[PDB]
């Protein structure tokens, strides 16, 4: 099972940030007219581990990426504050309705572009399953 | 020439009443005389509890043919008669149920290194040795820890009793099936470490010898 | 024993998915007019291992990749549904008529393009032989 | 089937007045008669200091039901009767408070390897071994060093006294509770190195046995 | 706690060198008319370390980089002197109002460009936090 | 929760006249009566050479208050009375000066792992252990070799005499400050290799126990 | 100057009737007198079970020329007379068949490091040492585990009997042919691991010495 | 002894495949008019190992590669069958007249080009020599 | 605070006629009375072969000021009087020449780890230890082997004789210069390997103590 | 200061008739008197089997000048008289031929570590040691195994006899000759592995001391 | 001491192949008009090692590379033969005027160009020195 992980992640993210403009996978999205900051949802798939010798208990590991984008020349502190809000919400050990957060709230160095800056935050979800 | 992936583990949980056999002949496929048919049927494993034949005791066998008076057991060869003198009495029970341990991470074992007796003679100069007995064999299993699982009480009571118990291992790729019986030991100390699964330990001693039978023939 | 393994993999996949549009090796194939999802078939040659010292007992490992493509702007959960179903059908321990699945049901991260997206499912098959 | 991260540690700090129990029955969930209610309540732990039953001594139990004369303790099975002779009397106190160590770096343990007695009989050739006693278990903890931590005085006086102390460990992911008691030892020499935090170590021996209680039942 | 570390480092730097021409992140800034030297401010995010098993005590690492740029054809000794002064001021063990300098006063290789040369100076700041 | 970088080491170089205290009481901060203040003042270290109380002998303490007749010490707790029978007399000197070793490269230590006494009784089966005494502690210091350093002859004479000397450790980040005493050992064999510095060895044994006082209290 | 790739291994399976030789002379290629031709032919191997000459006992030899009374043996040199005094009678059988192990994974060996004896004399200072006997030689063989292999019965019966068995090794690349005899040890406990082969163990002791011969001469 | 290695490899391969269209090193060769498959011959020089201490007993290792090319749009099973037959002919331990095959019959993954496809087969030969 | 690269090593090759001294005083720089000036001049090294003072036996010193009757020595401090009792006599020679080893690969030494004595007293519980004697010191040298090197014969006959000899080391970076004496040992079996230089091993023990002086003062 | 690449090894195969020498003097090149010239000539090696002088027993020398009565030996220095007292008689043989081992892979050695005697006296505190005897020397050689190699019988019979054999080694780069005598030991079990050469082990002990001479002087 | 070694190696090669067309270091040379084989001479500098602790005894290493070129379409056997005699002539352990061959007679893989092919032969030479 791998669809349920994405479904649960989308449910949590979308319930927390309904109103805030955001971009989903493979949907034609236009940015806000004023150029205000918007959310970028992304999903990265990791490997699957066969734990036992009978090949019956398995593990699924997935990487979830949230990127915040902001116009150049408008400063960076408010973007950092928003990213901190996201990370604090996505705290360690949270019990997802299908899997659970293996470890969350990691912020990486800013990527700089001449048209608009972006800050990536990244976490990982994990599901352990037993096959019968 | 096969990969052991996909093997399964089962443990004995309950046995029926003791059944006494009066005599058994010696050939490739032994057959024994029983007073009563009882509840025996096709494809049930049996544990041997005591018999005159020292090599035969403490073994798990499988029934081949069942009648009112004759029970055929396969898995052990009695072609030789000097090691298996005639007129030996037999006594065994029947295993009723089985229980499978949750998914097993690693399987470990030790022993089997045959020791040698080295002697030097003054007449010659080269030194030669003689093979000797074999070391004891112990089997160690590892599997995930779970509190709500029921077999914990069974394992604790088996450890407390110390009674011999049968173990079944089923390998699909080679279509094999291994029988042995021994003493159980259960460890209930979870191995807590950062960012990997915590497991418990199960150990099985050995009282007899490994037997290899066809899974299709057994069932 | 390499030709037979590829033939068996093709036979199994094709017998499971006769009707649904797919592309095979070195045959001029055109994508569907509607642009809906179709499958890609690939075969990757792994190394061969010599087991013994007398150079007689050998093994053959192969990698099979099936790619699910889908148009942009139409979402991804349909592709993920197809992927989980492919993985479930191609479970570990299934015995092919010439060899057997060494390890199956692996899904890797989606490759993203501006004309159409594709998600791969890769697994491995093995056959062991004794030359006499 | 869980990850042991997020666990927490607590240690006993003060015990109430000794409470004497005159007689307890044997069943799945033992219930005993007490002379007086005292200050007992719902879901507070008790440590048994001495009793007729040898297995039950030095154990941490959780109260289940409280009445004027009947107190119900869960965490130990008393279904077996030969191991638990009738007409036994209990004696236990209560734990008034708890304290929590600051953030703990690693958790380690040692021992537990079961021992075997190897005997060889001249009649046979293969050597067979029997299980024997188990090695002692010592739990050692390491955590950040603090100059003014108020629990240091508690640990120093507990080490000086050598009095048996209860230890609690809580796992959120699997929602169990581990109860055990033992002798505490403390080290107050910083592990001074270059470019990382410096720690001190704490070791807990074992006097009874591990008992696991559901978190919801506990509270 | 990552906003406060950047704020503290910026506060210390601009308190020491308010007057001297400088550039700071994400603000449109023009170099001096006469071509004299000026300072550059950069901020790089490190990793976030989970120390304990219960994931309650953490640490944040940051890297501060200050560059001195000088016109071509004007020598190197004055730039080296200025860099030495900066390194001497930013010594190890100094206590900021939020965190502290983990280790400082490092001078690296000159980067050469035909329009103007640059000398970097890099140090690191740290915050150790315990969330209750 | 602190970093030991930037710590400093000092060693006692000279003591003053021996000073006797006729009586000291027992509380959080002990106070003693002396015939005269001598040259004592606020916030200077003292070493106790011999006393009635068994454990306080060979200890480094700090004065808190000074008068003509009353002296106040901190660093040792005398809340308990059974470990401190009343009517004890102190005898301590005053360290006049200190010396600072040139910059030191590494600091290492050994020992401290407590021993256990393992006992097995026929009545029970599981084996339990009890704590025992702790191993000796030795501190090893390494610093650059200098031929003209005037500390060398002082260290040589201290090693030759074998007189017990106080060792001072100052940690800036934690605002802590360590005190202890022991016997010094000096090694004057330069460890010569190719393309790095060459060092000598200084080691300090232990006879008392570590004491921690706040730096602002110290000065 | 040759690679051991492609080497094959054979084990004795059956021997013919004992054949007694009454007179054999000593030279490069010894010739012996036999009472009857028997079934002896060209290029068939023989094992000597016992003889008056001590060195050549328990050895594998290859016939060279056959007559109704004279048989030629090659593989051992009997040019020397002091080691091979005249008037020696031989006793050897004929290896009727052979069997070969399935594909073999690795080959290991142990022993053979010659020991030395040291004598120190008071007259001189430098110490000199003297060679002594060499340690015993054991050969261990590894091949993939199987259930239906018919050679298992032969291996188990040979192990139970303890009879001396001939072992043959053929190296195609350099065209030699190694010969030796010893005692067999067999283990049927598979080495279960994850994602590779599982194997059993076979070991051979040594009673004689290696003999090298050309495969072209052999057949 | 390196000239004889190439001589013997050419002798063996040419005796096996005289009539099949083939291309040898540094000879101007044109592909068949009809576009049928043809073989490619290459020789790769390996290192020479010094075995003794007096530098008298030497070794020579060479890599031989045979490529099978085929037009696009004509399938792959006949090419795989031909590669299997080549591997069967080149067994390990085969004795060349000057040296011997060290390990052989290896099939690597297909290299794909828009003008035509190629399957490479690679093996190695070795000679041990003595000098006086 | 210096780097030991570029050092040089010289060894005593010949000593002059023995010179007796009648009396010496004790101070920072000792001055002794001699019967005759002899051949002594500025900056030549001396070795003391026997003397009343036990600490200074087998010591290498340097002359500071030479007169017809008074010779001033530098390198040993004689401020203390109890360890250097008055009325001490000297007996020393003058080192005539020196020889240097060809270019040296590696410099190694071992020993010097100070031992400890641990005593446990029933009155106390913590264990403390007392330092004791130091282990011996041995210095080893490795340098390129050469057939035509003439110093080989000197080392050979010095090893045969076993006489005590002085060795000198000069380090240019720190302007320090080491002198000491001991017994020698030479090895003449090269360590041959493939594609690198080959060396031999020289070792020297320690019989006295190191002496440290300024190289500028020496010359 | 040279590279040992291209070195070669030779071993004695046969010695001539015993040659007796009646008188020899002592100097840097000894000259001896022999009853007859014999077959001796320029540049043929000699091995001494026994003589009055203890040091030079079992030594390999090279002739320098040959006459009808006077022979000259070079390689051993006899300048001293106390260790080589006059009136010594020589007894040596002449090596007729030599054989060279097939291409040798690796050369190894063991022994030579100089033992020490450590004595502690109550008078002093620092411990000092004295040199003592050395460990015995063993040289190990390995080379490609060959079955048709004609030197195998020679090595086997030399090992069986145990007779002391001379060994020569030639190094072209340094133009030297090292010669010595010892006891041979041979191993004939190939070290089979996968994808590399298999070799055997030849080892040699020592009976005398190494001798080094110039290749130009030798021939 | 690196000049004399190069001079001696050049002298040896030149005395061996004075007549045959060849190219030296940094001198203008035009390839033969006919297009026959000609030799290339190259020299490579190696590291210098400090052997002792007093930095007095040293060593010097050099690598010599020689090349054989041949026109396309003329096969490979003549070139391989020529390389064989070159390797035979430059055998291991030969003593030069100032130094000696450390390790010699190596032939490497053929570099292919569409205008002409080249085969390299490489060896190494050494000198040991003590400066007082």
């Amino acid at each position: 099972m791998h669809y349920e992980l994405s479904a649960a992640a989308r449910a949590a993210f979308l319930s927390k940030y309904r109103d805030f403009p955001h971009y989903m996978e493979n949907r034609n999205f236009t940015p806000p007219k004023d150029g205000g900051m918007w959310l970028r949802f992304n999903y990265i798939e990791g490997d699957t581990l066969y734990l036992s010798i009978d090949r019956k208990c398995k593990s699924y590991i997935a990487i979830v990426q949230i990127g915040v984008v902001f116009p150049p020349g408008s400063g960076v502190d408010e973007a950092r504050l928003k990213a901190k809000e996201i990370a604090d919400f996505f705290k360690d050990g949270k019990m997802l309705n299908v899997g659970y957060i293996f470890e969350g709230a990691i912020v990486h160095q800013i990527v700089k572009h001449e048209s608009g800056w972006m800050i990536p935050v990244r976490f990982t979800v994990r599901v352990d399953t037993k096959e019968t | 020439m096969h990969l052991p992936n996909g093997a399964q583990i089962f443990v004995e949980t309950s046995r029926g009443e003791e059944i006494e056999a009066t005599a058994v002949t010696n050939e490739k496929n032994p057959v024994a005389t029983v007073a009563s048919k009882g509840d025996l049927a096709k494809g049930d494993y049996v544990i041997v509890t005591q018999s005159t034949w020292a090599k035969m005791v403490s073994r798990v066998l499988i029934v081949t043919d069942a009648q009112e008076t004759s029970i055929t057991l396969a898995g052990i060869d009695t072609s030789d008669t000097l090691v298996f003198p005639a007129g030996g009495t037999m006594s065994f029970a029947k295993i009723t149920g089985w229980t499978e341990i949750p998914c097993v991470q690693e399987i470990g074992q030790d022993g089997g290194e045959q020791q040698y007796y080295t002697y030097q003679c003054l007449s010659d100069d080269k030194e030669q040795q003689i093979p000797t007995f074999k070391s004891a064999i112990s089997l160690t299993y590892t599997f995930a820890h779970e509190f709500d699982n029921p077999i914990y009480q069974i394992l604790r009571k088996l450890d407390s009793s110390g009674q011999v118990t049968a173990v079944r291992m089923y390998v699909p790729k080679a279509s094999e099936m291994r029988m042995w019986a021994g003493i159980l030991s259960f460890n209930d100390i979870p191995s807590t470490q950062v960012n990997e699964m915590e497991t418990v330990e199960l150990a099985v001693s050995l009282k007899g010898d490994f037997t290899f039978i066809s899974s299709t023939l057994a069932s």
